[PDB]
This record gives structure tokens, C-alpha cells and sequence, in this order.
């Protein structure tokens, strides 16, 4: 019961290094030089000793450029999901708080899903809570902050017993300084039954709460923990692995041979004369320490001088590495960054889409099922309808739809095969329709002009 | 026990630690609330409650026929305390650059001492607890010795003495916490029984024959000499006689350090607990304000609040 | 008391070198070139310590050329989100206030939705305040403007307790000096209670007005601080990452290298004659320090003499470096430049296109949501209608309709399948009509003239 | 945190503090430097009246 309610289970201590390398990745070139160390090594270390050798790795590094692959990546697939808006069945009056202001900020729920799938895609981990104020309030959870959980069985199920999350929160002083106040939500369930404390410590004074039992509508409390850890594979507690690991390493090792690059590019990319067959009586006497390089004036040589205008050619080892982790980043990725040299066959793609596209896919079924699961345990907070769903857009590659798809459409929905709620959706979708199905029905009633 | 050498998920992927090698769990219901393990802070380095004190003289025998002259009294306030123990963790070298073994592993380490830190934590809380169980007890005077009577630990005659020392209220003891040598005796004594009160299927009884069941740690504050001179420390509790009350306060930082050849990457921890023992004061004065183990167990730092020993909670007995 | 009214955060005031540099890749050649003391490191600090080095380093920067495609970048996204206009709903001659003069300078809704949506594009901030003078202004708080902000839980929800931004202005005199004097407004949220004060500055004091609590038409004052934070990711108090940062620092590497190729285009472009196997007897003979080198003349050597033009031959590495460059700021998705020579075979366009579109359809969601908010709010104050809307261009890569689609759409609107708003809405973005659709309706009911 | 916080507000009062007083210092001295200087402390009793000013 009470314990040290800031433990980390150790697999999340395993992974708090590599999810901080994508926040870093993500967060853009500055925050991947600040700590270079990390990615680039020295050519020298005995060097890095030095100050000379210091200074020298801060230079290399400056002149380096981060390519920004694994963000374009990740907005790319965010863009790609979220097509227009993902759509809630069932009774929208009544669930419209939720919709319009899900954490009581004002933050609409397709946002929260937003952020959610943005956790998903990049480092592949997220969490719900769904608690009472009287109003519901969905909460997000980052990946860092679940910090606990267990699983021991109950009549012999899936039961997750225990869940520990850490809280963010600013105290509100008189003054206008920024404190970072914890809260600490360890959510119990015992013999089917859920239980929850909270471990607010404002003023860093502990006040630790009684354990309380939440209520349904009707009652009958609970029998599972109302708080869905949605990831990249699955909803399940087990940590998954994130989606970006890959796309990561290849921007770092793009990343160090473009310092390589680039110093070479500052050191021999210049033209030199290279004045060679040369005595020091002919430069004193006739060049002067000085040589005029412009075609107004001719320079002399004496016998058998040869001038070889030496700098470093194109097409080396160094950017042909580059080129090849630039293309391999390309491959196995999916619409990162595009390439207007090269064409692609219509019909050659159709039939990659599906299996371009998993891990969107993949994504938006697990952020559904974690949502419609949170909006269904806030109706059983409310007693509302418990047959809703929230999807994300599943189907992807959307365009404005042609003339004839229209055709089709509105023969279908002629016909009895497309629902009028369907064909609104289909219209909606393809970027023909901006009014709600109501309203057009309303208008639409209406006697023509003729 | 567990191996799971068969399967490498990740090399030494949780497989083995060592954690620990004393039984820990007693704390709370597990030790019948006798040691309540809880997490509520308080600030400064005490916790001081006041509480009224008996009137030693408030009934006395009258003389109706002369009154005589009202003999004067008044009441007091006693005054409860709770010392805050404060424990570290020395550093840690964590070995950054990873050093090449069959198992590769550079933040396993700190996720290895994470699971230790939290072991030992519990272990020192139960430990600190104990010691300072029997310091508090031996000063009040609630301390039997059956060391120089025979063999020096008898089955269940040891048992009796502390009824009697307790008192009438010999009731609201619950549970005694005892190293593993004087459970093992006890075994050996009913295995071979003079007066045959035992029966092969009754001969591995864990109770006291009272309804007192025996817990059993082997805590190094139960313990002490050796050989000839070796002690063992058996302390009976009521409940609420132990309160290790946690603070929550766990620090940890990670320092780069460096300074040498290669980068020196460190581990340190701090936290903070609130030790009490029901009807008994720590000596702020005599002690220290950030007492020791050294300290805690140490008699004359501990005062005797309650008027009687049967209000306190405990009685400690000391057999070899 | 604290009388820190002008306290920043420290996220904040780490945000403010990248919205700095950031503004001064939007504003052009001028701006970098005034300080390239940063984006260009000399060649060699021992010669940038001393005068001729110095000379060098003014002289080297000068000839450097700002490839400048951020602000192309910025102004294409910004032409592709608002292309047309976005479309209001609700009764407009009720909001005509607003929409005509929103803050009540002359501006309409639309040209500050136009900035808005840059500042989001470019730094991924913003701010609408909505205030009460009778008629309720739609500020517009400027990225570096909101200098505080804080977050504090009450009954379990994210509700925003304080939050301070600096509003600037000229004093008013007879004289013609221009001063900048700055009033800062602490808004405040006490037990669910909207508050406002003004701190101003004059002669040496700091002024504080007494606490005041605006209310809607109504009433029963405010729940809600009106107050709306945007940005790339989502309307969050917290910064959103700015998209700019990669096209930055590309755009930042491709000046230093056009710094670096126009020195070698100055120095080593120009051939030269390099007369080898040459005494200076001969010279001072026949050649006397002239050499006639027109086609009409020739000039004779000694024997042994070897002459041979030396100019940096082209493809260098140095101009593929700037290549590569200008071909990952084109790769990260930026609509920056057009190609010529390049051709894309159809039918692939819109199989990407959500995925280049992301940060436009994001931006267009997160300004539509808050220019929403700020008209409910307005709405709130004067007590009009509550179930109004405001989005933007959700349909990018607008161009003029075909006859097919006009026919298809026309098509759409004889079955009641789509509404006659709708048909004007799709016909008015493919530029196939101009007029309101209530002057349509008057025109088009009297009879045909036959 | 709190220990953060109170260095934050402190340190915004000291170093508005510090450059108002270092602008202030450079100013006079300038000012010194350049001959625009009025001194009232040699002319009869040194103190501020509106002839000063003027």
C-alpha cells in the first residue's frame, strides 16, 4: 500500500535512454549538438584531452548539419492518420463536453488524439486515465510518466493490478516564479474492485490521501482499472518497441558523416596554386610574398616549375556513404521526404500502399480502441450510451475525389448499398462538403428556386 | 528457484541480482501491525505530541469526621516524540563505457541498483526499527535473560517469563520477531519432547502455544557475540509498538564526474523515515538530530513517556 | 510583493534565440548579413583578431549570397492554406462588427487569420485575446509577447491559472517623437474566476489598476480566462517545436558554403597565364612586365618554356556540397522552389499529398480551432449565438475547376446529396463564381428573359 | 524547486538592478568626457534649486 511511490520499474529504466535519443531527434539540430557527445565521437580522444582538441570538436561539430530526417518522418505520418477528422458514432449531444473540451482546457479530443498519436508513432508509448471531477476528464499521459505497473492473476486473466503514473502540475504562488509541483495517482485494484490514492505535494507537504472507490452512475463501482497504455504494437502494459529506433540510427550516422563532410568541405574544398619547382631567390625577387591571380596580370615560373591547381573532387567516399544512408533512410521509411527526380509508376504503388502503410495503420486502430475505451468508461461515469466508438481515419492517401468517384457515390447511395450518413462521410472525405449532415438535410428540405 | 537461463531476452535481462538474503517483508499486517510501515512527512528532525498525564493521587481515603487539610495536587502533560532517521547511499560507480562482457549492459546498472536500493531500503528500514525496538525496551526495563538457566532457550517456558514481566495485559501481545537459531531450537526442543505434549503432526508449530505466531528475520539487531558469548534477541510486539513512517523523499542523481582517463559516472541516494516507538521518547539531547544506527540502538537515548510498562508496547527476551 | 510582472520563463527565454534567428531567416539578405559574425565563422580567428583579417572577413561575407528559401517556404504554405477566404458560419450580420474591423483597426478577420497562421508556420506560436471596450476586440499577441503562463489542476482538470503577455503602442503627444511605451496585462484565474489588471510605467513608478472581473451579457462573469495559445502542435500554454528549424539550418549551411564558393569564384575563377621555363632577362627584354594577349598579336617564349592557363575547373566539391544542400531542403517537403527540368508522371502527386500537406492541414486545424474559440468568447460577451464556427482552407492545391468536376458538382446538387451553400462554396473554389449567394438567389428567381 | 525560484526572482530584480546602474555610470562618465558638465558644488552652496536646472 505505502512504498516509495516515485519507483521506475527497471524495463522503463531501460528504455529512458533510448527514448530520450528520439525526443532529441525529434526535437530538431540544436538539441542533437548540444549534446554531440553522444552521437559524434572524436577522431581523437587523446586530442579531446587537450583544449586544442576541444575546441577542435566543438568546430567539427558546428560545421556539421543535422538532416532532420526522423521529425519529417513523424509529421509525415501524423499528417497522413489525421485526414480531416476522426468521426464518433453513437449520441453526440450527449457526449459533447467531452468532444469540445476533453481536459476541461479547452483542448478538443481529436487535439488529445493528435498528441497521443504523435507518442505512438515516435516513441511508441502512451496512457488514458479517465477519472471524476461532476464531469469526466480524459487525462494524456506520456511515455515517461507511467512508472509502474504489475500483473497478477485473478481467476486466472489479464489483470493489471497496479499502475503508478507521475503528475506535472505548476504551483500557484502569489508571486509569478514557476515551481514544478508532483502528483503521484496509484491506481489499485483488489478482488475486482478499483481503488485510488493521490500523492499531492504541494509546498513538498505530503498530503496523502485515504484510498477511495469510484462509482458508476448506478453504482456497482468497478471492476477494472479505468486506464488504457495504448503503444505502437498493442494495448498492453509491456513496453513496445518504438517505431523511430531505426530511422534514428541512420539520421545519426548520417548525421557524423556529414561533420566528416563538411570539414572537409571547409579544410580542401578550396583551389590552391601549389607553387612547385620554386627557390626562395625567385619569390623575394620577383613574386614578393605575393602573387596576383586575376587574368589582368600574367605570373613568370623559372625552369622546369610546374603550378597544380590541387582541391578535393567530387563523387568521394565520404558523400557517396551519404547518398547511400540518404537512400536507405528513404526505403524504409514511409513518405518522409520526397524525391522530385525520380517518377513512380501508377498501379506499381497501388499495390505497396497497404504494405507501405502498416505502422499508420497499426497506430490508428490502437489509438481507437484506446479512446472508444475511455469514452466508454466516462459514459459508465455518466450512465450514458455505452455502444460508441471514436476511429481515427483509417483510410489513408486522401485527395479531392473526382467527378466519376462522385458518380459512383451518389449511384450507390441511390441505390440501397451506402448509408446517408455514409455518403456524407464519403463526400466530407474526398473535400466536397463542409456542413453537417443535419444542416444539409434541413436546407435541403426546402422547395427549390427553379 | 528461478533460473531462466534458458531464454536471453536481453543479456542479464532481470535474470539474477542477488537482491537480498533476509527476510524483509515485516511490516504493517505482516507484522500485525506491530511494526506499521506508513508515508506521511513531517518537517524539522522530531515530531512532538502531548498528551495528558494520570493523576497519581486522584482517588484517596476521607475522613469524614475531620477533613484535615486538602492535600494539594495537579496535572502535567506528557510529551510524545519521533525522531527522523536519515539514510544515504554511498556512490556508485556505474561503469559508462560498457564493459564487453558475455552480458552488455551499460544502463542496466542503474537499473539493476534501482531494484537493490529498494531492497536494502526496506531491509535498513526493518533493521533500524528493530534495534531501536530493543534499545527502547532494555532501557525501560521490559528485558528478561534466560541465558544462564540451562541451555539457554527453552521451548515455551522462555515465553511465560515475558507474560509475567507484561502483565496482566499480557493479551495484547501479538507477535514475537526472532532471528532463525531460536526458531530452529524451539523445533529441536518439541522434536525431542520430555513432557510429550507433541505429536508428530503437531511438532511444526510456529505459534507460541498463546496464540502468538513467530516471525521470523534474520536481522543482524537480533544478534550479537559469537560462540560463547553469541545472543539472540527475541522482542515481543503489540500493536502499533514500531512506527517506521516514510517520508517519500527519494533523491537521485546521476553525475558525470569524469576527472580521468576515461568518464566517471556516479549513483547517489538519499531518503528519509521517521522511527517511533509507542511510549517512548528519543533523547534528542543525549543522541543526536540526525541520529545513527550506532546511536539508535544505543540505551539511555531512549525515556520512558507512559507511566506503566503495561501501556508501552513490547517485551524484549534475550536468549543465547 | 513579488513586482515581477515582467518575469519569463526560462523555457521561454530559451526559445527566444531560435524565434530570434529564426525572424531574421524570414526577413532576408539584410538581416543575416548584418550579423553572418555568427552563421559564417571566420576562417581563422588568429587572422579575425587583427585588421587586414577583419578587411578579409567584410570582404568575404559581402560576397556571399542568402539563398533565402525559408521566406519562399513560408509565403507558398501561407498561399496554399489561405487561398480564396475561410468560411464563417453563423449569422453574420450580428458578427459583421467583428468580421469588418476585428480589433477595431480596419483589419478583416481574415488578414489577421493571415498572420496568425504565418506566426504559426514560421515559430509555431501565437496568442488571440479576446477583450471588452460597447464591442469585444480580437487582439493579437505576438509569439515573444506572451512572456508568462501557468498551469495549475483544480477538481482533476487543466485549467490555466495566470498568464501575462506585453502589449505595445506609441505615446500620444502634439510632438512628432515616436515613443514605445509597453502595459502589461496579468490575467488571472482565482477560484474559477476570470480577473484582469493593467501594470503601467511612467516617471519612474510602476503603475498596478484595481482587480476587475469582465462578464459576459449576462452575467455571471467568466469560467474560463479568454485567452487562446496556438501553435504547429496543438493550442497548448507549452511551446511547440517551430517547423522552420530544419529549412534554417540548411538554408543557414547553403550561405556558408555560397560564402566559401564565391570567394574561390573570385580568387581561382579567373584563368591565368603562368609563364613557365621564363628568366628575367627575357622579360625585362621583350616582355617588360606587358604581354599583349589579343588574337591580333603573339608573343614568343624561350626555349623550354612551358605557358598554361590555370582556372578552378567546375563540378567542384564544394558546389555539390551546396547541391546536396539544396536538394534536402527541397527532400524535407518545404515548397520552397519549382523545377524545370524535373517531371512527375501523374497519378503519384496525391498518393503523397497528405503526407507534404501535414503541417498546413495542422496549422489550418489548430488556427481554425482558436479563431473558433476567440468567436464563442466574443459571442459570450455580447450574448449572441453560441453555435458559430470558423474554418480555414482545409482543401489545398486549389486550382480552376474543369468542366467534368463543374458538371459533376452540378450533378451533386440536382439529387439531394449535396446542398446548394455547398455547390456555391465548391463552384466559388474553383473560381467558377464570384457574387454572394443571396444575390445569386435575388437575380436568378425572376423569370428567364427568354 | 522553491530554491530555483526564489534565485529566479532575486536574480531579475538584481539584474535590471545592474544595468540601470551600469548604463547610469557609463552615462556620466561620457557625458564627463565630453565637456557637457555643470557643476553647482563650486558655485556658492551646492544644492539643487530651479537656477541649477536651468
Amino acid at each position: 500500500d505505502s512504498n516509495n511511490i516515485k519507483y521506475v520499474r527497471e524495463d522503463a529504466k531501460k528504455m529512458h535512454k533510448l527514448w530520450a535519443h528520439i525526443r532529441m531527434a525529434m526535437e530538431g539540430s540544436r538539441a542533437i549538438k548540444d549534446n554531440a557527445k553522444e552521437f559524434v565521437p572524436h577522431p581523437d580522444n587523446t586530442k579531446a584531452t587537450t583544449p586544442e582538441g576541444v575546441a577542435r570538436y566543438k568546430a567539427y561539430i558546428e560545421r556539421a548539419v543535422w538532416y532532420g530526417a526522423s521529425a519529417n518522418t513523424v509529421d509525415g505520418m501524423l499528417g497522413q492518420i489525421f485526414a480531416r477528422d476522426p468521426v464518433f458514432t453513437g449520441p453526440e449531444d450527449k457526449f459533447d463536453m467531452l468532444i469540445n473540451d476533453v481536459d476541461g482546457s479547452g483542448l478538443s479530443i481529436h487535439q488529445q488524439a493528435r498528441d497521443s498519436a504523435e507518442d505512438a508513432l515516435s516513441l511508441g508509448r502512451g496512457g488514458l486515465f479517465v477519472d471524476y471531477s461532476a464531469r469526466p476528464y480524459i487525462k494524456f499521459i506520456a511515455a515517461e510518466d507511467i512508472l509502474n505497473w504489475r500483473e497478477r492473476w485473478v481467476n486466472g486473466a489479464k489483470r493489471t493490478t497496479l499502475l503508478v503514473f507521475r503528475e506535472e502540475s505548476d504551483a500557484d504562488d502569489d508571486g509569478y516564479q514557476i515551481y514544478k509541483e508532483e502528483v503521484w495517482r496509484e491506481l489499485r485494484l483488489v478482488d475486482g474492485t478499483y481503488w485510488q490514492r493521490t500523492w499531492r505535494e504541494n509546498d513538498g507537504q505530503l498530503y496523502v490521501d485515504d484510498w477511495i472507490s469510484p462509482t458508476k452512475a448506478d453504482g456497482s463501482q468497478f471492476d477494472e482499472i479505468p486506464f488504457v497504455i495504448f503503444g505502437s504494437k498493442n494495448n498492453d502494459p509491456t513496453i513496445d518497441m518504438p517505431p523511430m529506433r531505426d530511422l534514428v540510427e541512420l539520421n545519426i550516422a548520417h548525421f557524423r558523416n556529414s561533420a566528416d563532410y563538411e570539414e572537409a568541405c571547409f579544410i580542401c574544398g578550396q583551389p590552391t596554386l601549389f607553387l612547385s619547382g620554386l627557390t626562395e631567390h625567385w619569390v623575394k625577387n620577383v613574386l614578393g610574398g605575393a602573387v596576383v591571380i586575376g587574368s589582368r596580370d600574367a605570373v613568370p615560373l623559372p625552369v622546369n616549375a610546374k603550378p597544380e591547381l590541387l582541391q578535393a573532387e567530387g563523387n568521394g567516399m565520404v558523400k557517396e556513404a551519404m547518398d547511400q544512408k540518404e537512400r536507405q533512410m528513404v526505403a524504409l521509411g514511409a513518405k518522409l521526404i520526397d524525391s522530385d527526380k525520380t517518377q513512380r509508376t501508377f498501379g506499381e504503388a497501388s499495390m505497396e500502399a497497404a504494405a507501405q502503410n502498416s505502422v499508420l495503420s497499426r497506430v490508428s486502430k490502437n489509438v481507437s480502441d484506446a479512446y472508444t475505451k475511455a469514452l466508454r468508461w466516462a459514459a459508465m461515469f455518466l450512465g450514458l450510451d455505452e455502444k460508441i466508438e471514436y476511429e481515427l481515419n483509417s483510410d489513408f492517401d486522401i485527395n479531392k475525389m473526382s467527378p466519376e468517384e462522385l458518380a459512383a457515390v451518389i449511384s450507390a447511395w441511390q441505390s440501397n448499398a451506402i448509408s446517408f450518413t455514409e455518403m456524407r462521410w464519403q463526400i466530407k472525405k474526398g473535400g466536397r462538403a463542409y456542413l453537417e449532415d443535419e444542416d444539409m438535410r434541413n436546407e435541403s428540405e426546402q422547395d427549390d428556386p427553379l | 528457484a528461478l533460473s531462466d537461463l534458458q531464454v536471453f531476452n536481453d543479456w542479464a535481462y532481470k535474470t539474477m541480482s542477488e537482491v537480498l538474503d533476509q527476510q524483509v517483508e515485516l511490516f504493517n499486517g505482516a507484522t500485525r501491525g506491530a511494526i506499521i510501515l506508513r508515508s506521511a512527512g513531517n518537517t524539522g528532525d522530531l515530531s512532538e505530541a502531548a498528551f495528558w498525564a494520570k493523576i497519581q493521587g486522584l482517588v484517596r481515603p476521607r475522613d469524614p469526621y475531620s477533613n484535615a487539610d486538602v492535600a494539594a495536587k495537579d496535572l502535567r502533560q506528557l510529551v510524545d516524540n519521533t525522531i527522523k532517521v536519515a539514510s544515504g547511499t554511498p556512490p556508485i560507480n556505474i561503469p559508462p563505457s560498457m564493459l564487453r562482457w558475455i552480458q552488455k549492459n551499460p544502463q542496466e546498472a542503474g537499473a539493476v541498483i534501482g531494484q537493490q536500493l529498494a531492497g536494502d531500503t526496506m531491509q535498513d528500514m526493518l533493521n533500524n526499527g528493530l534495534a531501536a525496538g530493543k534499545a527502547a525496551f532494555t532501557a525501560g526495563g521490559a528485558v528478561h535473560d534466560i541465558s544462564a538457566a540451562g541451555t539457554g532457550l527453552m521451548t515455551q517456558r522462555a515465553f511465560n517469563a515475558a507474560q509475567r514481566i507484561f502483565g496482566d495485559r499480557s493479551t495484547d501481545i501479538q507477535v514475537w520477531v526472532s532471528h532463525s537459531s531460536p526458531l530452529f531450537d524451539l523445533y529441536d526442543n518439541a522434536l525431542a519432547n520430555a513432557e510429550q505434549l507433541y505429536v508428530f503432526g503437531t511438532v511444526n508449530v510456529r505459534a507460541d502455544a498463546f496464540g502468538r505466531p513467530i516471525i521470523i528475520t534474520d536481522s543482524p539487531a537480533l544478534v550479537s557475540g559469537a560462540a560463547e558469548t553469541l545472543r539472540h534477541s527475541t522482542l515481543g510486539l503489540t500493536t502499533g509498538a514500531i512506527l517506521i513512517e516514510q517520508n517519500q523523499d527519494f533523491d537521485s542523481t546521476v553525475v558525470d564526474g569524469t576527472g580521468k582517463q576515461n568518464i566517471t559516472r556516479q549513483y547517489q541516494a538519499e531518503w528519509s523515515y521517521n522511527l517511533g516507538v509507542n511510549g517512548y521518547a528519543y533523547d534528542i539531547a543525549t543522541g543526536g538530530k540526525a541520529p545513527n544506527p550506532t546511536a539508535l540502538a544505543t540505551a539511555a537515548n531512549w525515556d520512558k513517556i507512559s507511566t506503566s510498562i503495561k501501556d508501552t508496547g513490547g517485551v524484549v527476551l534475550v536468549t543465547k
